């Protein structure tokens, strides 16, 4: 069996960097020739108790293309446990009597690890868990920044805006830290900044970070320029003098920047990135959205099928 | 010889919890719910001590602390000595071992950990540091100091 | 045709004890030798009127084992009957031109009956109406019960908690009354007791029904202990002070069970069922829940197909 | 051997034939721990007058006559000895006392107690062989054994 | 100083039958013989914290036929209680170096009391305190069932409706437990009964009285019907069954009672009385409401001057 085969896939600290290159060689390989009855005679539950655009429907049409059915719920306010009083325990108990797989995205960090406590052998897959983890996210995005730079070493990234809240951020820069010789620039207000436990991580495995206040202050020399959208469903009332993007990037900020710098968001913004960034060669956040379909298709198809031939 | 009348017995078996630090003793005797029992219970509580000035001092006849007593202790009382006693001598003694995982008497910190509203026991993995002691939350993946979480 | 072909299977009144053989008969063959590609070709309509976890999910998986598509919605606050002012009348006129079957959930009594009045050629599916009727619940309960029994005579049967609001027990008690010699034990608060057109039925065949103030009191005779949860979006404001479980089964209660005893529970629970009830060998209601995608897709296959071999 | 010893007091309370099961209680209600004095305790010891009872030493530390009375409600059939000089100077056994402040709580949770900032107040009282409790605020009257404590 | 000069009017059951005598008789006085400048150079608070129509109004005619001037509110919305978080204690601290007497109604039980102990040498006046104490009603009570039947002793009187929550029956039942020789009928439904407190203390004082299921039982005997409104606004939701005047007094209802015989009610009435009593010669609650006006004129006299009148 693949490493992946019948895994939960929960936080990108309970993976390897031979895991994340398995994904990122199998959708390259499924971008380049499609596998339309690979998850044949599947079933896979779509769960999601909180909002997304991109994530289930990139998610669903993923299983389409592999030939998969899908059952599930965009909103749980018509499910039992949103109209009944019935625990999320009790929920995935007997949807895990149904299906192959489970895809959730929920407002609680921990949601997804407490899924796999009630699914049995039904592999959970986590779309989003509150401020904490967002694992697909962050295989999509490995999957664009090694496409445009051909690497996944020695870079040097920014990530601006809401650090604290943005779980793309937090598992983006935990994957990143498993390759070698990367370095990070985090621009971010104080209230909102990388919190302390990423960046021990990154200093016991020696990797070199720093803050920035603005994003003219590195341009010139970043390979990969991560923005960000401030999380405001998860602000503490305390924290909405955050509420505006602090860094705006516009078409004009990026003068000075490497040729082969690409602008990535994982969407969506608000006004931290101005539209006439769009048309510039740097903007590249709707490409890394397309990624999405063959980072979660190689996904899904690593955790359902034993073997692949590809 | 008139007092012999004020001298507590020594224990015959069972066990005594030494060098607890003022004020936690009687923590203890709830959170382990120690006095729920028929036996023979005495407790001194801002005893002089020679190695810590003021300590709290258990002792319980044929009663021994519990595996997850044992873990949790090395939490609430570090620097306690647990002394085990078999026909009026001390059999076994030490310091309780830290151990990795902590569950189910913990409480995470964080308000937005699933933890709280689901039907799971809590669960904290153990490490030892520097100045404190470090506590993950098994869920969430938070991790803070015994000190905030202590502070259920 | 098989006797359930094209047939609206509306309320277990209708229904003979042939018919109930039928489909469990069909769900042990489906559950044995799956038949992926039986529905296929056949679009099906899942409409929910009122909130569902396993009623919907099951329901839906099981047309795509069969190979079935599904449209749908899982609220009505989108459809022109939410918004446009709608009658479902027109709402199932409209619909029954589109599929080949309707699964159709609802929160006041008789409107499954009703859209057989408008539906013309097209089956409809009670997956609930009010407190009425729930007879795909009581198949599988039938199901589970035959597994776990080896039968569906001379059982001793308890049913505890809302049996007024219960349309899973009012399906429940009228199929099992269809069998010999079962013996039932109800166990309510007198505000929610179970109905006397339910109790008229079992007197009018000789069976034999009594009623009971604990659990205790039958734990040591049941062979099926069936609990329920207070139905609070039907209770009338005169009847809150019935919201909570009056019976709470914890596993210490469970002492004196007939050791084959199974609980069941048609879900979702509050607290009527205790967590600790979970790990003992009696707990069933997850099993249960499970066995709704074979009952489901017995259902589905006999109603849509003439004849099936397996 | 050993150096096992219990060393009399000079000065203080010891609050001697608690029932059973009810030394614990005292501890935690009237927060007996909560001070730097030697405490010593001890529970489930053998009694010639009760069979078993608990045991309470409290160094340097007194209770007025309506403290011993608040013990009434708990431990009616327990002694008090005030301790001075290393001998019993006062014997006290409590009588019911006609209040009990602060340590309760009013189950009406319409009460105007829990809203604000005042002390919780109950007059006491027997009722059949059991204890009312009627809250000063809201005149409520409640059996003693559903009133619970902070 | 007259035994009530500058006292607190917080509960019946700090008063003795004496005070109570002493408010009627200088009632008697003043209606005979108004004074309409006794309280001139007096200002006096008004504040409801609850809705009211008789208290506050009656209270307020009292306060100015008297000579006084009044100031206050009648919700608690606009205070800055209601809009800043301000305690119920310090608006009590500063209300009272303001004014002369404070009366106040509020939704939770004690609060009367509590100001007390803020009002520092200012006397305040029970108006209602959620289910507990109505010492003002029961004074217009005891002056009407004077007024009416001519004495207060040796009287037949029945309590029909909600008795746990009605504080004008806790006030009214204990004043008249001071008189001697009365007897009671308490005619409510089992959730709504007298508190055990009340019957305790007819107990100890050797006064008898009876649970009835009916209005019709004690008709023939009763001097005084003293109808109530179900405190709707009291209710714990388990209580709802009760909302509906469990009993309904008519005119027909009227037949076999003495012609002594008066029907009180505190008032407001839903429907436990219904319109066609009001032209009855027993019909008396209007007439009571009327009365507010001297018991309270005589109270505000008592508290506030210092000699008895004439
Ligand atoms: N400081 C202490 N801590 C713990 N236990 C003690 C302490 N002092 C005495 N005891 C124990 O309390 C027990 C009872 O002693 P105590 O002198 O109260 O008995 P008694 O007075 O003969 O009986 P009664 O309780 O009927 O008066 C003895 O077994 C003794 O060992
Ligand atoms: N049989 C017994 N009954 C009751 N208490 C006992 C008994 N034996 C020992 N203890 C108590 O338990 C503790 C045992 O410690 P130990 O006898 O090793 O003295 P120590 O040398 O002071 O120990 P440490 O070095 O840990 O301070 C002491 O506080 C002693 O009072
Ligand atoms: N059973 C007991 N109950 C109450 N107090 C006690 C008991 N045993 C000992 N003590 C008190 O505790 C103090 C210290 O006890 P112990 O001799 O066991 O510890 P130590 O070895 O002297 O001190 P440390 O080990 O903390 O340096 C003594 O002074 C004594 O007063
Ligand atoms: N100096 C002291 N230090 C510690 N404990 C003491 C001291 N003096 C007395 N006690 C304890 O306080 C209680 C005093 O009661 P007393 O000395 O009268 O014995 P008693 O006659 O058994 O009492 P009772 O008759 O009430 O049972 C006993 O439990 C004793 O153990
Ligand atoms: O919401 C963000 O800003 C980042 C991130 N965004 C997405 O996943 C895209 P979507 O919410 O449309 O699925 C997320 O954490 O949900
Ligand atoms: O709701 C109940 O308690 C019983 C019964 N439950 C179900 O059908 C399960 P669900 O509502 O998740 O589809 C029902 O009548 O809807
Ligand atoms: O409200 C009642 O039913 C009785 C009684 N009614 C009154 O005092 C009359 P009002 O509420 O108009 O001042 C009360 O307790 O408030
Ligand atoms: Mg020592
Ligand atoms: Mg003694
Ligand atoms: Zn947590
Ligand atoms: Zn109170």
């Amino acid at each position: 069996a693949n490493p992946l085969y019948q895994k939960h896939i929960i936080s990108i600290n309970d993976l390897s960097r031979d895991d994340l290159n398995l994904v990122l060689a199998t959708a390259a390989k499924l971008k380049a020739n499609p596998q339309p009855e690979l998850l044949k005679h599947k079933v896979i539950a779509s769960c999601f108790f909180e909002a997304s655009t991109r994530t289930r429907l990139s998610f669903e049409t993923s299983m389409h293309r592999l030939g998969a059915s899908v059952v599930g719920f965009s909103d749980s306010a018509n499910t039992s446990l949103g109209k009944k009083g019935e625990t999320l325990a009790d929920t995935i108990s007997v949807i895990s009597t149904y299906v192959d797989a489970i895809v959730m995205r929920h407002p609680q960090e921990g949601a997804a690890r407490l899924a796999t406590e009630f699914s049995g052998n039904v592999p959970v897959l986590n779309a989003g868990d509150g401020s904490n983890q967002h694992p697909t996210q962050t295989l999509l995005d490995l999957f664009t920044i090694q496409e445009t730079q051909g690497r996944l070493d020695n870079l040097h990234v920014a990530m601006v805006g809401d650090l604290k809240y943005g779980r793309t951020v937090h598992s983006l820069t935990q994957a990143l830290a498993k390759f070698d010789g990367n370095r990070f620039y985090f621009i971010a207000p104080d209230a909102l900044a990388m919190p302390q436990y990423i960046l021990d991580m990154l200093d016991e495995k020696g990797i070199a970070w720093s803050l920035h206040s603005s994003i003219e202050e590195v341009m010139a020399e970043v390979d990969i320029l991560y923005m960000t959208r401030v999380q405001k469903e998860r602000l503490d009332p305390s924290e909405y003098a955050n509420v505006k993007a602090q860094f705006v990037l516009r078409a004009s900020d990026l003068h000075n920047a490497k040729a082969n710098m690409k602008v990535l968001h994982p969407l969506p913004r608000v006004d931290e990135i101005a539209t006439d960034v769009d048309k510039t060669p740097h903007a590249w956040y709707f490409q890394q959205a397309g990624n999405g379909i063959f980072a979660r298709q190689a996904l899904l198809a690593l955790v359902l099928n034993r073997d692949l031939v590809l | 010889t008139h007092d012999n009348k004020l001298q507590v017995e020594a224990i015959k078996r069972g066990t005594v919890i030494d060098h607890i630090p003022a004020q936690i003793g009687f923590k203890l005797l709830s959170l382990f719910k120690l006095t729920e029992t028929d036996q023979r219970i005495t407790i001194g509580l801002n005893l002089p001590s020679g190695e810590m000035g003021r300590k709290d001092l258990i002792k319980i006849e044929n009663t021994f602390l519990s595996e997850d007593q044992v873990d949790q202790l090395a939490l609430y009382a570090p620097q306690a000595t647990v002394n085990r006693i078999d026909n009026y001598e001390v059999v076994g003694k030490s310091r309780p071992s830290l151990p990795e995982r902590i569950d189910n008497v913990l409480v995470c910190p964080n308000s937005n950990c699933i933890s709280h509203a689901e039907p799971v026991s809590s669960s904290f993995a153990v490490r030892k540091r520097a100045n404190d002691i470090a506590l993950k939350c098994k869920y969430c993946e938070k991790e803070f100091s015994h000190n905030v979480v202590l502070a259920n």
